[PDB]
């Protein structure tokens, strides 16, 4: 079953870097958000969301 | 037209062109030189050389016989050609002096003189034969650790230590009669054949020769012997091509006709069909190239074999011929097609029909051999002209697509570019 | 049978190219362009006006895009 | 045709040089000739607003306008150079023309 | 032949950086030009992002820098980009100077 | 730019057509006699653009008189415009000796690439 | 030593040579640091541009 | 002040940049293949 | 820089003479076995700087065996260099086959330099 996946991904190069920017357009905004969350919860109460509702409750 | 019948022992396979003249019968065996290790190599030449010595042509000579054979990479022949009316005379002299008794051919006199000869005349083609040992270095390193890698003619450093044993060892362990076919062209009908042949016993033996245990399996792979000495730059670049009894085989001798074969001195050539001579005839970037299509039994090669004087633009010729080859799988038009159509037809009429009885011989040997029945020039034909330039689009995406080359070359040839160039230019990005 | 003559005749074409060109060509060509679409969308996807208008109307990818801030905590 | 090509494009950076010039010295046509400029480069139908206040730095031709275009002042001529280097590499491949229109490989002069 | 070998400029580009024949064994060290070249650009990159807003008077030179630091989208990465990509550009030109002359090309042909 | 075939196909059409000759030919002799190219001491053939592989293989197959000629009248004309003057009366190329000698090599050249390019073009009936 | 017995590569070669298999490995390698780069110059170029837009004190006095 | 963005930047393009330094290790291991294990075989030649 | 006349001097003048040969030639032993060249299957006669001229006709002076040989240990000290190993044991160049087969060329051609710069600057009596 490799033939059949190197026949639709890697045989002509327009759809090689089609993929390649599919890819590049969901990894870029899932990374970037991902990361983001992992930056805003391994600072719990240090930021200002948890300030403004610390000092809001 | 071209009748076969299973005898006893062996397969009889006959045609009978009734205008020839030289009838001519001969056998022929199914193990070539890639049914050995590369020990004891050189062997089938040997014994080529043997069946072709002074004892055997003067007996052969005195009688009114011709002897021929012919050493290939899976078939090996020996072909007593002769007059028409004297085929029996061909029958059991092959009886005789090959399928009987032969200890008047190997005794260390005859044998040491022909052993000596072989030596001479292989070193003589070694040194003084340049495209067809590049060819075999492509063959070598192609299928290299696997039986179907070793030189036909024999390498010199395993050929000073072989003797009389080892001729007798491959003679019982090869030539056998489950293994051979005996073969008749010109103008013998079949019945007269086969009645000469079941009325003297003629049986070599009886077993099965030895099955290999290593497939023929292509390793991509590169290879130069470069000697600045010489004038020109042979070299020659091959994939993986389809082998005999492939579905996709016309297809691929129908793309190698495509790009055809050329030669740059001749004003009849250069005035070709082939884009490529587009490219190639503005700087004279070689003198020829020849696309080959050969077909062994497990597999086969598919590339061309130049040679170049302008040895500064190497890799040019190389770069010009791999986007032609390119030029295969994405837009390949009809007209290419058609001409490579009656271009390939004109070549195999060329090849199965022609004067001599005895190529005919061995192509019908080989494939009787390998297929069981020969199929005629008209189905040929017809298999050819029901080609569509689709079938020959999967073919060259299946086989020629980003797949693995093997280059062989000698002389001046540091303007070639080295491998991961000439691989990844296989495959371009759509223009 | 036998035939007299060559019973054939010329292409469309321009000198550098042809219709055979183009025809074998044409679907490569459009995925060229849509590669070189996906391409430009990938290279612009900060900008805003292309950020509010398409980047947040594909469906489960959208929210990432958006963070809400509330707008009593923006300088402007 | 290279040659020609070349020397377009050089034209072309050089319209654009000396307009930065002359829109960095700020005087009243210097102002409001920018400002025309732009302002009719904003005729774009989808990123024309978009566009012309990335190129302005703010919302008309003030401080980080007039610091940009001294900035690409400097900044094009030695791109100006460089396409002078290829003009004179393109022009040197192939020769001068001569003003007859017929060859000039038979006469010539260092 | 080939139209990376025929057309001018790409005659250049393919017998400098395509096709220029290198020794077999160069180790790692040989790239520190390259690395140089890179970064070269990179310092020139960034400056010119800068001087679009940096203003070179005496009231304004530490001002404008801290301008570039505090107001201006991504400043902190374009200035500091310019004064880190100059210490990394001198210690790989070190590296370039040292290789040069431990490997001994000073010597006769170059 | 524009092939040689299809202006001596437009010239023929208007030549051997006697309302339209009597007509074109005195305003293209004024216009020839106007141009001035044979106060250098020039034909008309000396003139046309040498940078075409056309033109190229057109003077490869002129024969050796007239090469030596044609690069004396060249070289004669890039001389006398060098000085800024004109060739004299004795020495200006008359209307009578402005015969076309590379027409014919032009022409059949350029039918031969021609035929090349639409026999490599050429589609059999499917 | 004869000039067609290739020496050895058994060590450096694979026991499957597959075409399709390791030409799809290789790919996908090759393929992976372009979309890893093909994001990193996109968010590159727009750093560089993203500089050049409305500092933040124009913003401020809009 | 640009503490947390700048340290939020810094680690997507340490993490971006490595994963790339390692893929390229390994593309440079693949291109350099045909050349780490080529094999040369000299045999004396003949005299003339 | 050092022509190899003024190093053969030296060198000669230190081995000939009996008490600075058993006390320098055991140091250049061992500074020839530390330096490592001949670990990657080299004599010394490949290391020596070649874009002189004295040393292209040097090298153009070998025979015709000698320069085959030395392609082929320079060849294989680039790839056994390349791979960022060294040659196995059985492939070191021992220490009986480093002999000079370049240096009677090299001292015949700096010789016949040197001679040919000494008789331009000749001075006949005055
Ligand atoms: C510094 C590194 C320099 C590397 C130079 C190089 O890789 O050339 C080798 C190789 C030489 O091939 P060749 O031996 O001339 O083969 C010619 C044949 O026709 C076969 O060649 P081909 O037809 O395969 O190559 C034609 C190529 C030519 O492409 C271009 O010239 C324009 C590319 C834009 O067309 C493309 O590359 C299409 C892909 C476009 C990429 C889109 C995504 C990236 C956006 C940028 O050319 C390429 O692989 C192209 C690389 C991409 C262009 C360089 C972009 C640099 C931008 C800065
Ligand atoms: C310093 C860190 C690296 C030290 C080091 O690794 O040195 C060892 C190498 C040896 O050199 P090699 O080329 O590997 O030779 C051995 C090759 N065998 C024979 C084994 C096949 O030597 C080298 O790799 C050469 C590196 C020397 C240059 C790099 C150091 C630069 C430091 C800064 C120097 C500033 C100089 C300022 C000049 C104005
Ligand atoms: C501008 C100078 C500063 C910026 C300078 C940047 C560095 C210098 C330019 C590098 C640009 C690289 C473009 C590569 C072009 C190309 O041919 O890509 C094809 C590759 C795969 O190609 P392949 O490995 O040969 O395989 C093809 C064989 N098949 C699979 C068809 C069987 O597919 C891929 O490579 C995947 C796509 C990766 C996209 C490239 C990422 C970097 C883009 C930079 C673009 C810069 C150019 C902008 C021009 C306005
Ligand atoms: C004298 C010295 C002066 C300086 C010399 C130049 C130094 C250059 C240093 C910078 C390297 C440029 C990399 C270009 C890669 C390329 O262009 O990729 C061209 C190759 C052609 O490969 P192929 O088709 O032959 O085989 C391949 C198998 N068929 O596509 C590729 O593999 C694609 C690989 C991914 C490309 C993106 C990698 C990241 C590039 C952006 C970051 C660059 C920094
Ligand atoms: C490898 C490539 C080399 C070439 C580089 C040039 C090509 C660039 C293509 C477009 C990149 C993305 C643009 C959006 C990013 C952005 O503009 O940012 C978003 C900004 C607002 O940002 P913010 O304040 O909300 O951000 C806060 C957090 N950073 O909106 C704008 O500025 C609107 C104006 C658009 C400016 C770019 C328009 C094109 C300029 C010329 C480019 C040359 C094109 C040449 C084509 C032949
Ligand atoms: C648009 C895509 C068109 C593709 C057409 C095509 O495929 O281009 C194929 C051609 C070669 O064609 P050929 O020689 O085979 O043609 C033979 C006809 N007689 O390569 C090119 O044009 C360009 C070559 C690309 C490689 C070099 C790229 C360098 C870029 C500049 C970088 C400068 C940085 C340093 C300064
Ligand atoms: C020659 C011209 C380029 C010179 C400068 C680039 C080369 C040096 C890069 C050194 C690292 C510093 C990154 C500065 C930009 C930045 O801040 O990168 C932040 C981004 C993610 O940030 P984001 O998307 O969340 O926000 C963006 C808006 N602030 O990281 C990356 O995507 C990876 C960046 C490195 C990959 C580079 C690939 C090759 C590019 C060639 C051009
Ligand atoms: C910065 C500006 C320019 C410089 C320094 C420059 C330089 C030169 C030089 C030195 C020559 C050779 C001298 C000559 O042949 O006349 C030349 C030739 C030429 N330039 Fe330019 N040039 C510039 C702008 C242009 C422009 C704008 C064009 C037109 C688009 C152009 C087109 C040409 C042409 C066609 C020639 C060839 C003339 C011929 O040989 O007949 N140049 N240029
Ligand atoms: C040769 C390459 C260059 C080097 C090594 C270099 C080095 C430096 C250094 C060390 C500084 C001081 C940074 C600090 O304050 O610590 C600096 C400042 C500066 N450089 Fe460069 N520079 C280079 C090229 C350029 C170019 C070409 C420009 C203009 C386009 C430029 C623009 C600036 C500006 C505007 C500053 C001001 C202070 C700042 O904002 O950093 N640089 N440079």
């Amino acid at each position: 079953s490799f033939s059949s996946l190197y026949k639709t991904f890697f045989k002509r190069n327009a759809v090689f870097v089609g993929t390649i920017f599919a890819g590049a357009f969901v990894f870029q905004t899932v990374f970037d958000t991902a990361i983001t969350s992992w930056y805003e919860n391994h600072n719990k109460g240090k930021l200002w969301k948890d300030v403004k509702a610390r000092i809001a409750a | 037209a071209e009748v076969t019948q299973l005898s006893n022992g062996i397969v009889v396979a006959t045609e009978h062109n009734p205008s020839a003249h030289t009838a001519s019968v001969g056998v022929v065996f199914g193990s070539g030189a890639a049914n050995e290790n590369p020990y004891n190599n050189g062997v089938s030449n040997l014994w080529k050389n043997i069946f072709l010595s002074k004892e055997n042509s003067a007996v052969a000579a005195k009688e009114g016989l011709a002897l021929s054979s012919n050493i290939s990479r899976d078939f090996q022949s020996y072909i007593v050609s002769s007059l028409p009316g004297s085929t029996d005379k061909s029958l059991d002299f092959l009886n005789q002096s090959f399928i009987q008794q032969k200890a008047n051919l190997l005794s260390s006199s005859n044998f040491e003189a022909t052993k000596k000869s072989v030596l001479k005349q292989v070193q003589d083609f070694e040194e003084n034969d340049h495209p067809n040992r590049v060819l075999e270095h492509l063959h070598s390193t192609a299928f290299q650790n696997t039986p179907l890698s070793l030189p036909t003619r024999g390498t010199l450093e395993s050929l000073e230590n072989l003797v009389v044993a080892d001729l007798e060892s491959f003679a019982n362990n090869h030539f056998l009669n489950s293994n051979a076919v005996v073969v008749g062209t010109g103008n013998i009908k079949h019945e007269d054949l086969v009645n000469s042949i079941e009325s003297k016993n003629l049986s070599l033996q009886t077993g099965t020769k030895p099955v290999l245990k290593k497939k023929a399996a292509f390793l991509g792979s590169e290879v130069r012997l470069r000697d600045d000495t010489l004038p020109k730059a042979w070299i020659s670049l091959a994939v993986e091509g389809e082998p005999v009894n492939s579905p996709n085989y016309f297809v691929a001798k129908l793309a190698a006709q495509i790009f055809g074969s050329y030669n740059a001195f001749e004003p009849a050539s250069r005035l070709q069909g082939i884009k490529l001579l587009d490219n190639i005839q503005e700087y004279q970037l070689c003198d020829n190239f020849n696309h080959f299509s050969l077909s062994y039994k497990d597999s086969g090669l598919w590339g061309f074999s130049t040679a170049t004087r302008n040895v500064t633009m190497i890799d040019d010729l190389i770069h010009f011929t791999l986007k032609q080859w390119n030029r295969l799988t994405i837009s390949v038009t009809d007209t290419e097609v058609e001409r490579a159509k009656s271009l390939l037809k004109l070549q195999l009429g060329q090849l199965y029909e022609s004067g001599n009885p005895v190529n005919d011989a061995n192509l019908l040997g080989a494939e009787v051999l390998i297929k069981g029945s020969k199929l005629s020039l008209g189905e040929a034909f017809k298999k050819i002209d029901a080609i569509t330039v689709k079938d020959v689009k999967a073919w060259a995406g299946k086989r020629l697509w980003d797949q693995d080359i093997a280059i062989a070359g000698t002389g001046q040839i540091e303007g070639l570019l080295d491998y991961m160039r000439i691989r990844s230019d296989m495959s371009m990005m759509r223009w | 049978a036998y035939t007299s003559h060559l019973s054939s005749k010329t292409g469309l074409h321009f000198g550098r190219l042809s219709l055979r060109s183009l025809t074998a060509y044409a679907p490569n060509l459009m995925l060229w362009g849509g590669a070189s679409m996906l391409g430009l969308f990938v290279f612009t996807e900060g900008w805003p006006k292309f950020q509010d208008t398409l980047y947040k109307k594909i469906p489960l990818l959208g929210p990432t895009l958006e963070d809400h801030t509330p707008p009593e905590d923006k300088p402007n | 045709v290279t040659l020609w090509n070349v020397g377009v494009i050089i034209f072309i950076l050089t319209i654009a040089t000396a307009f930065l010039g002359y829109c960095c010295v700020y005087g009243q046509m210097s102002h409001w000739g920018a400002t025309v400029i732009t302002n009719l480069f904003s005729a774009i139908p989808f990123v024309g607003n978009d566009i012309v206040s990335w190129l302005w730095g703010g919302f008309s031709v003030s401080n980080p306008t007039i610091q940009r275009f001294f900035a690409l002042h400097y900044l094009v001529p030695f791109i100006i150079a460089a396409m002078v280097i290829m003009h004179l590499m393109a022009l040197h491949i192939h020769g001068s023309s001569n003003p007859l229109g017929i060859t000039g490989n038979l006469d010539r002069i260092p | 032949m080939a139209f990376r070998k025929s057309n001018v400029y790409l005659s250049l580009v393919n017998s400098y950086i395509i096709d220029s024949p290198q020794p077999s064994s160069i180790n790692y060290w040989w790239n520190m030009g390259s690395l140089l070249g890179l970064c070269l650009v990179i310092q020139i990159v960034t400056g010119i992002f800068m001087a679009m807003h940096y203003s070179s008077n005496i009231e304004l030179a530490f001002s404008s820098v801290e301008h570039i630091m505090r107001d201006v989208h991504n400043g902190y990465i374009l200035r500091y980009l310019h004064a880190n990509g100059a210490s990394f550009f001198f210690m790989v030109m070190f590296m370039h100077m040292a290789k040069g002359l431990y490997y001994g090309s000073y010597r006769s042909p170059r | 730019p524009q092939s040689f075939t299809s202006i001596a196909r437009i010239g023929d059409y208007i030549l051997k057509s006697p309302v339209l000759s009597k007509l074109c030919v005195p305003v293209a002799n004024q216009f020839i006699n106007l141009a001035g190219y044979k106060k250098l001491g020039l034909k008309f053939d000396d003139l046309i653009a040498e940078e075409n592989p056309i033109m190229q293989t057109a003077l490869r197959r002129l024969p050796e008189d007239e090469s030596y000629a044609r690069a004396y009248r060249i070289i004669r004309a890039h001389q006398t415009e060098l000085t800024h003057h004109l060739l004299p009366r004795n020495e200006w190329i008359k209307a009578q000796e402005d015969v076309p000698y590379l027409l014919p090599y032009i022409l059949e050249a350029e039918a031969a690439a021609k035929e090349k390019d639409e026999l490599d073009n050429i589609e059999v009936s499917k | 030593k004869s000039t067609y017995r290739t020496p050895n590569f058994d060590d450096v070669l694979k026991e499957n040579n597959d075409a399709d298999k390791g030409r799809s490995y290789a790919y996908f390698m090759v393929g992976a640091m372009g979309l890893l780069s093909s994001a990193g110059a996109k968010s590159t170029v727009e750093t560089f541009i993203s500089s050049m837009t409305a500092t933040a004190d124009v913003l401020a006095m809009a | 002040p640009e503490h947390d963005e700048r340290k939020r930047l810094g680690l997507k393009t340490v993490i971006i940049l490595s994963s790339l330094y390692l893929l390229s290790i390994w593309v440079k291991k693949f291109k350099w293949a045909g050349i780490k294990t080529r094999k040369f075989v000299f045999n004396p030649p003949k005299p003339r």
